[PDB]
């Protein structure tokens, strides 16, 4: 099953955090609305003010 | 500002007017919904797609759509005792009484 | 400010970059809710108990409880053809995707 | 079935219609929050302001 909510349980570390649980639950979430939801906002927050 | 959650709402009936023609319970904890509606949602239950592509347009753009609002995704029953318009007393379990997870949609 | 309603609401899947792994359709209307939420609640489909009761107390004392919140009450699916992590095309009916009533909660 | 959402459509004089349709649907609801509420209702609108 997607564990795409397990990585908004601990939320620029926590955003390299949260990238990373994406990562690590990619698998199971083949078409995932949440999945690819979650990158877009950890894209927005990394662009959003400073981060790298 | 906290993100959307449970708080308290003790609803009594004696306040409604409702102890003629209710016997027991007389009053119970139903809780209720409050909190901010921000991206990413977090809940221990997924929520819809909808409220997902409507937080996610909200992040976007919030000029165009209103965010998604904090409201009761998962409830439970209580009994009631009562006393029907035939003068029977009626032992009902009343559904969607008692708010037992908040989201947002 | 009117009651409790549905309004519009274009997704455009280009407009959040998911045409990269979405074919069709890339755009759709889904809807939302907006309104107030007043007393007494008027839906073609019946509220239920918790938000008659949190409605009802916010009639009476809105100092204590807040009042209820216009959401989705009934939604419809759609399909979306995609591609998935396995670059296979996937036809794949989304639910709860469209809002066809809006209510208080 | 109970019609207590039949009367929340036409809605002083409004007050007593609201009132007459409830007592019309009054033999079906037996035991239903939305008429009482409704009745309730009924009642607080009618007290506030200044009806009769």
């Amino acid at each position: 099953q997607c564990k795409i909510l397990r990585c908004n349980a601990e939320y620029c570390r926590a955003l390299r955090s949260y990238a990373l649980c994406t990562r690590r639950t990619a698998r199971t979430c083949r078409g995932d609305l949440a999945f690819h939801s979650a990158v877009h906002g950890i894209e927005d927050l990394m662009i959003q003010h400073n981060c790298s | 500002k906290a993100r959307c959650s449970r708080k308290a709402l003790h609803v009594n009936f004696k306040d409604m007017g409702w102890d003629d023609w209710i016997i027991a319970p007389l009053e119970y904890e139903a809780f209720h919904c409050e909190g901010l509606c921000e991206f990413p949602l977090r809940s221990h239950l997924e929520p819809t797609n909808h409220a997902v592509i409507q937080t996610l347009m909200n992040s976007m753009d919030p000029e165009s759509t209103p965010p998604t609002c904090c409201v009761p995704t998962r409830l439970s029953p209580i009994s009631i005792l009562f006393i029907d318009s035939a003068n029977n007393v009626v032992y009902k379990q009343y559904e969607d009484m008692v708010v037992e997870s908040c989201g947002c949609r």
